[PDB]
């Protein structure tokens, strides 16, 4: 078997597995007034873009032409999304960890009390 | 409603204090630096907004931020300005002008419901109070000033026709505020001042407070010594506390003979241990104890003294022959000069501390520790055998 | 720290105790045997010791034996055996009602409760079903006896009458303990649940369902203990974990495992000694002292032979343990606290003692559990240390892998 | 009544944390694709030679790869348009709904990615500035007035040259197919170990795995006495006498403790 | 204190007998020997005459007999699984006669492989399915046929056939 054939099979298994997990995740989100934490929404949105940039890097490479083998655009987008997650979100949420745990703890006790 | 809550606070506030009831109320209400905190049980929504009874009440007074120029002028003149007890006291004792500039809060009073004492509510309140000033209680939801009586109203009113009424409930803020609502003031340390007792010291010791000053003259009314302990909040420079803690320990060790001889060996030992905890607070190795040098050992003890010690460790000598060397050995051990090689148990530390520093007799320690004199002498001998072996290893 | 074994079997496990003494008779020429120090004469049961308890007066000790089943009472002042009293059947549990040795209640294995007085056996009574534990309430003056049945039988010494037994939801109570300051009661059921009862009324205040994320296998609550302060509670699970609970909260403050997977027999709070945040947890194999708040091992006592019980003389560093061997091991930790008053000069001879010495700090896995936990790939690495049939592991890392598996 | 909002806030926080874990699971599955992708050829000639090795099978795999890749990303953009819509990240609801309904091409799918990233950038600035002010006010830094989070992001994005080099580091030592042939033929302008074409996010991937692992850890018949006889037994009668003082705690304290065992605007 | 006299008991008619004499030494009993699995501890008891009895207070090995193949091997005892008289003895791991215990299968397995040259001619090597299953498990069910409290041994035999099926139902 050719090396490309084995490699392409691995991508096929990865892509279908990712799609199935995406199918589950979207369905759970679609099932979900409740207002969310803007930081953690930005945290969720930021790394989602990082996955897209990683997938764009996969897409650029997968093309047989390979006009941009370095995937500069996919890199820059991944670079942006990685930076916000690490340098911006993490210091803030660390300051916010104490209060965030307090609220999540509060509901669990209410949930146990309700049951 | 406010009066009912105020009565509940003051009963808790007045729960344990010695007859100085009246004036403090005028201090709480009028004084600007003073702030009041209350620990309340969980609020049942089914109660329709009824006030729960306070478990713990803490009164803090903001202190510090004194201009360095004012400190120098007053210190030279020897005049103590009203308020700011801890900043003035530390500056006088340590002659440090930087400390007075630091912003801090003094815990004026902490009171817990006596029926509920020792259940850990007081420790909880301090922990929350420290977290509050550390900035952890940030607002998670995405004004409280009141208009004063204007001069126009004062000029337009006639004495006979004055309608002096309670302020409208709409203008007033809520009686109880969440910590997140009101931002804290920036503080560098938390300070306490109290008479040193085993119970109170253990309470503050467990709350990460470090002793910095102990008054030599006992208070006439209580017979207790005023002790000032400091706590540094996270993210703020902590070196200055370590230097003060080291100096206090040296002062304490030498002063055990003069005026703290009355203190029990266990109480004195605990005070040293609490101060050492400040050194563990500093992860830096810049300020460290220095192990005894051979040249410095020679100066302290002549070769005959070392020979005399070894004979006693071998039981070839009487206890009295070595009585002269004990206080110097105590200073070296409790000064941490001997290092990791030599370590002693709590009882052995009490025995060495009593003979070496308090200068108590061996029989007196036997009574205090509820040990026979035979055990006390034997345990003391084991201390010197360890100490002697250390000197041999250095040599 | 340092642990000194004042008495016990200095010989290893495979060596049998009985041969050693005959060979010791041949080796009587040895100077060390002549210079040996025995704290208490005749401090050894014929073949093994079941239970040992120190009188609240502090001047006496009592213990129970294997064959012929008997009760030994030791006088510390005379450092010897006051008397030995044979019994019709072996002893499961017992308590000393008086401050001295005079009055005690003994729960035999033949379903009978025997009341021992100064002169001899005062009275013997039989409960409906086999008992496993016993406790006595001073205020209510009632003796509570667990049993194989669900009922927790109640006997009143003042009225000399059996009374209504408390009905536990589960079948069986492995251990029963009473809280002196509070009066609460605990019962260790066979299922992973502890039921709390009130002696004032007769009502089940609540139950705790012990939760073990690390181990999913079933387990029993072998032992329970109440701290002196009264707001803290200790449990022992048959799988080999110890839970410390603050009674007001419903979650375990700390879960520390002994590591050998054996049952936890006894839990003692070393509040008297100083630095009250120390606790003792005992298996058959090992009994370890560790810090209450943080779970750091202070010291460890590994006798060669199994441990049936451990008892601490209050206010002192000395511990007595009832073992499977002929001698009853006693351990002295000078750091923990001073030696008892009665053996005052034990401190002077600390050098001569054995000064016995890792097992307590680290966890141990069986070979079968390694395969289930997918730890086979680790085998041959520094992270785990080989001990006999199984391989040791770090406590935290075991929790992560068992959560993974 | 404030407790309910305190609760509903907790559920919203909790949902997102599950959404956090699920997306990282998506990343975990995609990890082998990124590793495999980095092993693919880099030039037209190398790709053609790779196909020449097995023309029929490679063509079939390429068609399936293209189909799955297009279907996966089109759904991902659909999830994005819905996701940034629900969280108020995008304000134009009608435009978002139209984008979801319409089927998009690869070039169009690229355009939505650019638009979504641009919108996310604007939301990022507003959120970071807003909450940095909150944390500053909460900690007393407002009284003091340690850079703003948005400013730190801008500065690190300004230091773009340094951070590409981090991505270009070949920690895994991945050699793409026909890399040596492309190097020898001079088909790789950027090169003419740090490889511009091999992308490495191993440290970031491991950091995420460690965070997820830690979070899971932290969150994680009468005869023989067989019947009971209640008649008085004389020998043990008055064996022991009750203590009159009673329990150390007062009954009112006992009643309270047992109850809680095991768990003008005033406010 | 333990006695075997019948004088304390009621007569057949139901009359309550009065004490006829004191307890004698020719009608005595001794405390039960609660044998348990562990390091071997045995106590010699001087009985009537010069004779002696051995009190196995603890015993961890026993000579167990595979009757079908007519062999006996010394094996370690793992634990008591079932006792017909009382389940408390099962709970406490007390060894007495008729107790069903679990024993190591290593010596028996080695003997079978050595004799028949087959891992556990083919007809002879064939054994019951249940016994083979136990061998696969690593522990064999056996019944104690000795009286440990009298002879100081824990000898027994491997369960087979109807006995094995019956006890397996009981388990």
């Amino acid at each position: 078997m050719s090396e490309l054939n084995a490699l392409l099979k691995d991508i096929n298994g990865s892509l279908t597995a990712t799609s199935e997990s995406l199918e589950r995740l979207s369905g759970i989100y679609s099932n979900s007034p409740a207002e969310k934490v803007s930081l953690l929404s930005l945290k969720n949105g930021s790394m989602l873009g990082y996955i897209n940039s990683l997938l764009m890097l996969i897409g650029n490479r997968l093309d047989d032409e390979c006009k941009d083998p370095s995937a500069m655009d996919a890199r820059e987008r991944s670079i942006q999304h990685r930076v916000v997650l690490e340098r911006g979100v993490k210091p803030l949420e660390k300051k916010l960890a104490y209060q965030l745990d307090k609220l999540t703890r509060a509901y669990v006790k209410m949930e146990k009390e309700y049951k | 409603v406010s009066e009912n809550f105020l009565e509940k606070m003051m009963a808790l506030y007045v729960s344990s204090h010695y007859k100085n009831s009246p004036n403090d109320l005028q201090l709480m209400s009028d004084a600007p630096a003073h702030k009041l905190f209350v620990l309340l049980p969980p609020i049942d929504p089914k109660d329709g907004g009824r006030i729960p009874d306070p478990l713990c009440v803490i009164q803090i007074a903001l202190e510090g931020e004194i201009s360095k120029e004012s400190v120098r002028n007053s210190l030279s003149r020897g005049q103590r300005a009203g308020g700011d007890l801890i900043p003035w006291l530390i500056s006088q004792q340590f002659q440090d002008e930087e400390f007075a500039s630091l912003s801090g809060a003094r815990i004026v009073r902490i009171a817990t419901n006596p029926e509920y004492a020792s259940m850990g509510y007081g420790s909880r309140a301090i922990e929350l109070l420290r977290d509050y000033f550390e900035g952890k209680f940030t607002d998670m939801s995405e004004d409280y000033s009141i208009k004063r009586v204007s001069d126009k109203e004062l000029a337009k009113t006639n004495l006979l026709k004055d309608d002096v009424k309670l302020r409208d409930a709409k203008t007033l803020p809520p009686l109880l505020l969440k910590l997140s609502e009101q931002p804290p003031h920036y503080l560098h340390y938390l300070g306490v001042s109290y008479g040193l007792t085993q119970s109170l010291h253990k309470f503050w010791k467990n709350n990460s407070f470090v002793p910095v000053y102990l008054r030599q003259t006992a208070n006439d009314l209580t017979g207790e010594h005023t002790c000032v302990m400091l706590n540094v909040l996270e993210g703020r420079e902590s070196n200055w506390l370590v230097e003060f803690a080291k100096d206090f320990r040296k002062r304490f060790l030498s002063l055990l003979s003069y005026d703290f001889h009355k203190f029990t060996a266990v109480q004195a030992l605990s005070v040293i241990e609490s101060s050492k905890k400040a050194q563990d607070l500093s992860d830096d190795e810049k300020h460290d104890n220095k192990e005894l040098t051979r040249t410095h050992l020679d100066d302290i003890f002549s070769p005959f003294d070392l020979k005399r010690l070894d004979s006693y460790s071998n039981n070839l000598l009487d206890y009295h022959v070595i009585g002269d060397m004990i206080p110097m050995l105590a200073l070296l051990y409790f000064g941490d000069k001997m290092g990791d090689s030599v370590k002693l148990s709590s009882v052995q530390s009490a025995i060495l501390l009593a003979i070496g520093l308090q200068r108590k007799n061996i029989d007196t320690i036997a009574k205090e520790l509820n040990l026979p004199s035979n055990q006390t002498i034997a345990m003391f001998a084991k201390i010197m055998r360890k100490m002697s072996q250390y000197f041999r290893q250095l040599l | 720290v340092s642990v000194y074994q004042v008495s016990g079997t200095n010989v290893s496990r495979s060596l049998p105790d009985w041969i050693a003494k005959k060979r010791k008779r041949q080796l009587k020429n040895d100077l060390e045997y002549q210079n040996r120090v025995e704290l208490i004469q005749d401090f050894e049961f014929s073949e093994a010791s079941n239970k040992i308890k120190v009188s609240r007066d502090g001047q006496y000790c009592m213990a129970t034996g294997t064959y012929k089943p008997q009760i030994h009472v030791y006088d510390f002042a005379n450092l010897s055996l006051k008397f030995d009293r044979h019994t019709d059947a072996e002893n499961v549990d017992f308590t000393i009602l008086s401050d001295d040795w005079t009055k005690s209640v003994h729960l035999q294995n033949d379903r009978s409760i025997q009341f021992q007085n100064k002169g001899g056996l005062h009275y013997t009574t039989r409960i409906p079903k086999f008992g496993r534990s016993l406790v006595y309430n001073k205020v209510n003056c009632d003796l509570y006896v667990g049993a194989s049945g669900n009922e927790l039988y109640r006997l009143n010494l003042e009225k000399g009458r059996f009374l209504n037994p408390f009905k536990l939801d589960t079948e069986g109570v492995n251990h029963v303990s009473i809280n002196e300051v509070n009066g609460l009661l605990a019962a260790g059921t066979e299922t992973n649940v502890v039921e709390f009862w009130d002696p004032r009324s007769r009502s089940r205040v609540s139950k705790l369902y012990l939760e073990n994320n690390i181990d999913n296998r079933p387990f029993q609550v072998t032992t329970t203990s109440f701290r002196n302060d009264g707001l803290t509670f200790a449990c022992g699970t048959s799988n080999g974990y110890s839970y410390i609970y603050d009674l007001r909260t419903s979650e375990p403050s700390i879960i520390k495992d002994q590591g050998y997977g054996f049952d936890i027999k006894k839990i003692i709070w070393l509040d008297n000694v100083g630095t009250e945040n120390k606790i003792v947890t005992c298996d058959k194999r090992i009994a370890k002292i560790w810090d209450r708040l943080d779970g750091k091992a202070y010291a460890s006592m590994e006798p060669s032979v199994d441990i049936n019980d451990i008892e601490h003389v209050p206010g002192t560093g000395m511990f007595f343990t009832a073992n499977e061997s002929i001698p009853m091991h006693t351990y002295y930790i000078p750091s923990l606290g001073p030696s008892p008053r009665w053996c005052s000069f034990l401190d002077s001879i600390t050098e001569e003692l054995e000064e016995k010495p890792v097992y307590s700090n680290y966890r141990f896995i069986t070979r079968d559990d390694v395969k289930k936990l997918n730890l086979t790939h680790l085998v041959g690495s520094r992270v785990l240390r080989a001990y006999m049939h199984g391989f040791f592991i770090n406590t935290e890392l075991y929790d992560k892998v068992s959560l993974i598996a | 009544q404030s407790v309910q909002r305190d609760a509903s806030k907790g559920y919203s926080i909790l949902q997102q944390t599950k959404l956090f874990d699920n997306i990282i699971d998506l990343r975990i599955k995609l990890q082998k694709a990124v590793i495999a992708a980095n092993k693919l050829p880099l030039t037209t000639e190398s790709w053609e030679e790779a196909k020449m090795d097995d023309s029929e099978e490679t063509k079939r795999l390429l068609k399936e790869n293209e189909k799955l890749f297009n279907n996966l990303f089109n759904r991902l953009i659909n999830f994005r348009i819905k996701f940034q819509l629900g969280d108020h990240i995008t304000q134009n609801e009608e435009v978002a709904k139209h984008k979801l309904s319409k089927k998009r091409s690869l070039k169009e799918l690229y355009q939505e990615t650019n638009s979504l990233d641009s919108e996310l950038k604007e939301y990022r600035t507003a959120v970071l500035n807003k909450w940095s002010t909150k944390v500053s006010s909460a900690s007393g830094n407002a009284a003091l007035s340690n850079l703003p989070a948005d400013v730190q992001v801008e500065n690190q994005l300004s230091d773009m040259s340094r951070l590409m080099k981090r991505t270009k580091l070949n920690r895994r030592n991945i050699t793409p197919l026909y890399f040596q042939k492309d190097c020898a033929n001079g088909r790789l302008p950027e090169l003419i170990t740090e490889n511009p074409y091999v992308f490495d996010d191993e440290d970031f991937y491991r950091v995420l795995l460690n965070d997820l692992i830690d979070k899971k850890i932290s969150n994680a018949k009468a005869s023989k006495g067989r019947k009971l006889n209640y008649s008085v037994q004389d020998p043990i009668a008055n064996y022991e006498a009750p203590i009159t003082s009673g329990y150390k705690w007062s009954d009112d304290q006992i009643d309270e403790f047992f109850a809680g065992l095991l768990g003008i605007q005033i406010f | 204190g333990i006695s075997r006299d019948s004088r304390h008991k009621r007569s057949a008619t139901g009359a309550k007998r009065a004490q006829f004499r004191k307890k004698r030494k020719f009608e005595l009993g001794r405390q039960p020997a609660n044998t348990k699995i562990g390091a071997k501890r045995i106590h010699s008891v001087r009985t009537r005459g010069g004779n002696k009895k051995y009190r196995a207070l603890r015993i961890e090995t026993g000579n167990f007999s595979w009757a079908s193949e007519g062999i006996s091997k010394k094996t370690r005892i793992a634990g008591v699984v079932y006792h017909p008289s009382n389940n408390e003895l099962v709970r406490t791991n007390t060894l007495t006669k008729a107790a069903i215990v679990q024993i190591d299968a290593t010596p028996f397995r080695q003997w079978f492989e050595a004799h028949y040259g087959q891992t556990l001619r083919a007809a002879s090597a064939k054994i019951e399915s249940s016994v083979e299953s136990q061998f696969s498990a690593g522990r064999l069910y056996a019944c104690i046929s000795s009286r440990p409290g009298q002879s100081g041994r824990c000898d027994g035999y491997i369960l087979e056939g109807e006995e094995l099926a019956f006890y397996l139902r009981r388990l």
